[PDB]
RNA sequence: GAUGUCGGCUCAUCACAUCCUGGGGCUGAAGUAGGUCCCAAGGGUAUGGCUGUUCGCCAUUUAAAGUGGUACGCGAGCUGGGUUUAGAACGUCGUGAGACAGUUCGGUCCCUAUCUGCCGUGGGCGCUGGAGAACUGAGGGGGGCUGCUCCUAGUACGAGAGGACCGGAGUGGACGCAUCACUGGUGUUCGGGUUGUCAUGCCAAUGGCACUGCCCGGUAGCUAAAUGCGGAAGAGAUAAGUGCUGAAAGCAUCUAAGCACGAAACUUGCCCCGAGAUGAGUUCUCCCUGACCCUUUAAGGGUCCUGAAGGAACGUUGAAGACGACGACGUUGAUAGGCCGGGUGUGUAAGCGCAGCGAUGCGUUGAGCUAACCGGUACUAAUGAACCGUGAGGCUUAACCUU
RNA sequence: AAUUCCUUGUCGGGUAAGUUCCGACCUGCACGAAUGGCGUAAUGAUGGCCAGGCUGUCUCCACCCGAGACUCAGUGAAAUU
RNA sequence: CACAGGUGGUCAGGUAGAGAAUACCAAGGCGCUUGAGAGAACUCGGGUGAAGGAACUAGGCAAAAUGGUGCCGUAACUUC
RNA sequence: AGGACCGAACCGACUAAUGUUGAAAAAUUAGCGGAUGACUUGUGGCUGGGGGUGAAAGGCCAAUCAAACCGGGAGAUAGCU
């Protein structure tokens, strides 16, 4: 697999920041309307996160005008511009699917103040 | 299908496999040649051997976690005081298997597992 | 993924809440509606001096829908709950004067334009 | 056994 | 047109400016040395023979031997043949290399596909299964009925049945040619192609065009 | 479910003709202890290789 | 001295009097869309409400929701709702026992496959010296569906409304094949949380049992809902049909002689099996170059010597597999296990200290543990051999090489 | 209607669509007053119908844990013919 | 039949629990008289499941689901 | 107080699956009904075949019931196979 690991790692975005479930993470993400690109920011919890080298990924969830929203971005996709860390939470858990059945009060997520 | 898989199911639920192997891993720590069938001794080399190499560095969390997998503080002493210290060069390969023909009984395969360094 | 007897959200202000899908259009043997899929729908919850009444028989365009839909990327965007915009039976366009909740892109085209100039987000 | 009437 | 014989690194994305993820099979494509030439006067058809990769001499049979001697050739994986068209023409002992698919968009990819092993009809044929609950008896996924009773008496040909499923040589066709890579002996074609990691693999130019 | 004839003496015996055993093609021969034994397998008296694997 | 019945489910196969798609002739065929007839069976040819129903009506789809044969196909394949055992009741008939193609509620569906058949997979022998490979392709099978949008073009046509043929492009439905890169499922062999109880002397820390005790996540593998590809172009000969030239019959005439066009049908093209194709084929390599003895003196038997190429067996095993088979490897070795490193997953181990009366928190610490995965490593197990298989390969004729 | 042949009677309700169900009509083939008529709270492993929740019942099956099936050793049937 | 059946009395420990239910145990008694491998279809007994949620079917058959204590609160119809 | 309520023992047998040459000539597994009463159960006793008993199914009367079982009339008769 020394073939594929070296493909990979060819196409591997460097600038990704360090992030943990629980963190409020917003997103950068490329978008065309018509011939003119765009950036539109997507910010929200990340409540899991695999790590497969090129095929990572991780999931964002956000309330966005009353209505649930969770993206699974492609973490070296270039679609994605850029990721920045808003604010650390302080979970005990590795996925936080738990949160899909909690709203206001019973969503909220401590500060990690390490 | 079957297809990568590893550990063999030996006609035995998870529960009643997982403790026939304590107990006859504690027999060949005990023991230092025993007799069993040939598959059975196979699987036993992936229970004991790591044994081993965990008693290759004695400390309080090692001796526990090694408890924890024999239930025995015999086997444990022995582990740590004995095999290790004489282990403590090998890379592996801590146990050896020879067959000795067909059980009697029901015409099962047999083969004897031993340490390495039974000489004496 | 929307097939027969599924209950879907109302992402307009039509007067229905929730409806039922009761045929997946486009096909034969066709039996499911993603995102800008057309489907015929029968209201069973609306609410009174509405455009529309209980037990109507109308199309709608489903606009959300919690299987997600798939970015050319891998990327997916997934939602809480499926919802729907009511249309037209004749001329399958929008009814309701206004959008609720966030739309996906798979919606720009000529004949849902005006579904996305009335979208909150996106 | 079946019947047949 | 001449194809060439490789093996099945893996799966793997590749990504593009656009945004858009291609998925791609890896396919390494070693040296591919002609050891015989089949010409029409002496069989009756053109083609030509090759080897790829290399085997450990001590596993070479005698018989083996004396063919890649008599081409001057290193001992490979096996051999394979490739027909030849009408303006080709190739020498024995003559390398040939990736490069060949540098100018090809399509290719198509056939190898023995993973082996399922006994398959029951469900699987085998998509048969749709009685029903779980209903009174049914020992029926759950069973074939049913397989004949017409008296007038045919018989069970037809070709009756789908249970039995054997995959590990045979199988063809995918009109894969596009991702990247070709010379300088790794690398082939990068879009989509998934038969068998597992490892696996003997037989690249050929697009038939269907 | 059940047979309409007899199956006959030869049916039964050409069935039959896959049912015979096989002999162990040759014993191999200790280098030390001399003893006939199965390939890969340990001697009576505990020999293998040349070596006294076991005790008894 | 028994051929179980309707309907449903599953699985089908054939016919063509063709429902859709394809090719045509007329049309009271302007176009669009139709009517009618001819050729065409390659593929395709709805989900629901009610009812036991087939059917039918209704709702909403579709290019279309074809008609029939096959014991009104299919219960040693399933179902048992309906008829049609014994129970009970209504209406009705009979004085009554009872009775009703009248209706109501309830009501045991057995069989381990010998043969034929079919789906898979082996052994034996043959193919005329033996052996290891790659092939030719006689034959056989699979596949063959189609919508919508755009361009041509708001052009031809038409008073207007409306609106193309013929040719291009794109994107779908259904179906089929392949595969796990992605998105997911599973993951009782990996972590963690937690209830009751028992035990390891006890604290602490762990283990057993309670559906894996109950749960939260999850590696590999398998897998679809996931994502790639496929149906075709092209060619040959044609159906209905349209023709050219052209007599019999000074004309006419697609036909009698002679030519041309013509469809998802047919033969090919594409994919798969395939020399048991006994008609047992072809090509390329590899191996064997001894003595004698007997008479029933011939494709004869036997002894001694010899044992090749190769195969098998055994062993370690595989993304190969019911068992056989198939693939890799056996020390001149990475086949499996273990081991080392890494990656994943879980989520801050134990011990110790610091805060707090305490539960607990914090530091050491993204710690500890980590299956099947990745890259390495002979530490363990894959033995020196034995076994099978031989010793130049019939006759006749012909053509060459010759004496 | 546990009774209605014609019959899926007609009308209304429920459903996108209801031969069943509920309400009503009366043209009761062939209800009817102790072989009782019509009501009736509670009760029913009772018959029919609808809704919420719930789900592999299903669209459409996938994986996994066990006992058989399969292979080896020992013992060793049966219907039928 | 050394048969998953049937068979009346008496004794009644610990923790949790209302309990002789249930779970884990004590005293005590047992692992049920063929085993060993493999990890195909299919059958049986179970676990989990993306999106939908009765579209299944004669019929929600079967499964799933509800499930305990106190406290608040509880309609029509009632023979009260 | 209760042919009261929930629920083990105990007595029942509504549904489903398995089993159907079964472990079993009627059972097993998961649910289900009654569970202070018209309850259930031990031991002994009584009712005998055109008779008994029957909260009534032609049910039950020793795995046999629209007339038990055993022996006898008896080699009933059989225009039938
Ligand atoms: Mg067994
Ligand atoms: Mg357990
Ligand atoms: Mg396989
Ligand atoms: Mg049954
Ligand atoms: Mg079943
Ligand atoms: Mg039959
Ligand atoms: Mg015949
Ligand atoms: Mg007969
Ligand atoms: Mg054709
Ligand atoms: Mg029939
Ligand atoms: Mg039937
Ligand atoms: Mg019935
Ligand atoms: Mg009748
Ligand atoms: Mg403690
Ligand atoms: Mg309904
Ligand atoms: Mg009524
Ligand atoms: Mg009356
Ligand atoms: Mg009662
Ligand atoms: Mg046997
Ligand atoms: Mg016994
Ligand atoms: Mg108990
Ligand atoms: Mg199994
Ligand atoms: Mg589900
Ligand atoms: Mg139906
Ligand atoms: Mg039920
Ligand atoms: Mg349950
Ligand atoms: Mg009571
Ligand atoms: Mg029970
Ligand atoms: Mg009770
Ligand atoms: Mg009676
Ligand atoms: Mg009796
Ligand atoms: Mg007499
Ligand atoms: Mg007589």
């Amino acid at each position: 697999s020394n073939i594929i690991k070296q493909l990979e790692q060819e196409q591997m975005k460097q600038d990704v920041p360090s992030f943990r479930p629980g963190d409020t993470v917003e997103v950068k993400v490329w978008v065309v309307e018509g011939s003119k690109k765009r950036l539109q920011a997507f910010e929200g919890v990340v409540i899991a996160i695999r790590n497969r080298g090129l095929h990572s990924a991780f999931t964002v969830r956000k309330i966005s005008n009353g209505e649930g929203v969770e993206r699974v971005f492609q973490t070296h996709s270039p679609v994605v511009d850029s990721i920045s860390v808003k604010r650390r939470g302080a979970v005990r858990k590795a996925k936080l699917y738990y949160l899909r059945e909690r709203t206001g009060k019973a969503a909220r997520i401590k500060e990690r103040l390490n | 299908m079957r297809h990568r898989k590893s550990g063999r199911q030996l006609n035995r639920n998870s529960s009643h496999r997982q403790a026939m192997f304590r107990n006859m891993a504690g027999s060949l720590v005990r023991h230092e040649i025993i007799k069993t069938t040939l598959p059975k001794a196979k699987e036993l080399r992936r229970v004991v051997e790591p044994l081993i190499t965990l008693a290759k560095t004695d400390s309080v969390a090692n001796r526990r976690l090694a408890f924890a997998r024999t239930r025995d503080n015999e086997i444990v002493a022995k582990l740590f005081n004995e095999l290790g210290p004489r282990f403590a060069s090998r890379a592996g390969g801590y146990t050896r298997i020879l067959k000795c023909g067909f059980r009697a009984g029901d015409n099962a395969p047999m083969a004897y597992i031993e340490l390495v360094d039974r000489s004496e | 993924m929307i097939q027969e007897q599924t209950m879907l959200n109302v992402a307009d202000n039509s007067g229905a809440r929730r409806v039922m899908c009761i045929k997946v259009l486009g096909g034969s043997h066709r039996r499911y509606a993603g995102v800008g899929d057309i489907i015929k729908i029968t209201i069973k919850e609306a609410i009174p001096r509405g455009k529309v009444k209980k037990g109507d028989v109308l199309k709608a365009v489903v606009v959300r829908t919690k299987k997600g839909v798939r970015r050319p990327d891998g990327s997916v965007i997934r939602f809480d709950g499926n919802a729907c915009v009511l249309l037209n039976n004749n001329s399958e366009q929008p009814i309701g004067t206004r959008i609720f909740g966030p739309v996906t892109r798979e919606l720009r085209s000529e004949k849902f334009m005006k579904i996305i100039s009335l979208a909150p987000e996106v | 056994m079946f019947k047949a009437f | 047109m001449i194809g060439l014989v490789g093996k099945k690194v893996g799966m793997t994305r590749i990504f593009t400016e656009d945004g858009v993820s291609i998925p791609v099979t890896v396919i390494e494509v070693e040296a591919n040395r002609v050891t015989q030439v089949k010409d029409l006067a002496n069989d009756g058809y053109r083609a030509i023979q090759v080897t790829t990769g290399a085997k450990k001499a001590n596993r070479v049979t005698k018989p083996e031997a004396g063919h890649f001697a008599k081409a001057g050739v290193e001992a490979g994986r096996g051999l394979w043949e490739f027909r030849l068209a009408e303006g080709e023409e190739f020498t024995v002992g003559q390398s040939i290399s990736v490069e060949l698919f540098a100018d090809v968009k399509k290719v198509d990819v056939t190898g023995t596909s993973k082996g399922k092993g006994f398959a029951g009809t469900v699987k085998r044929w998509n048969f749709r299964t009685q029903d779980a609950t209903h009174g049914n008896s020992l029926s759950h996924r069973v074939p049913g009925s397989i004949g017409q009773n008296q007038t045919p008496g018989k069970v037809f040909k070709g009756k789908k049945m249970a039995g054997q499923m995959g590990n045979e040589r199988v063809t995918v066709q009109s894969l596009d040619v991702v990247r070709v890579d010379a300088e790794r002996n690398l082939l990068l074609v879009k989509g998934a192609v038969p068998g597992a990691t490892g696996s003997d693999l037989i690249v050929k130019p697009a038939v269907k065009a | 479910a059940v047979q309409q004839n007899k199956p006959t003496r030869s049916k039964r015996g050409m069935r039959r003709s896959h049912d015979a055993l096989t002999a162990v093609t040759s014993l191999s021969v200790d280098k030390t202890s001399g003893e006939k034994h199965l390939r890969h397998h340990i001697t009576a008296d505990g020999y293998y290789r040349g070596r006294k694997v076991i005790a008894k």
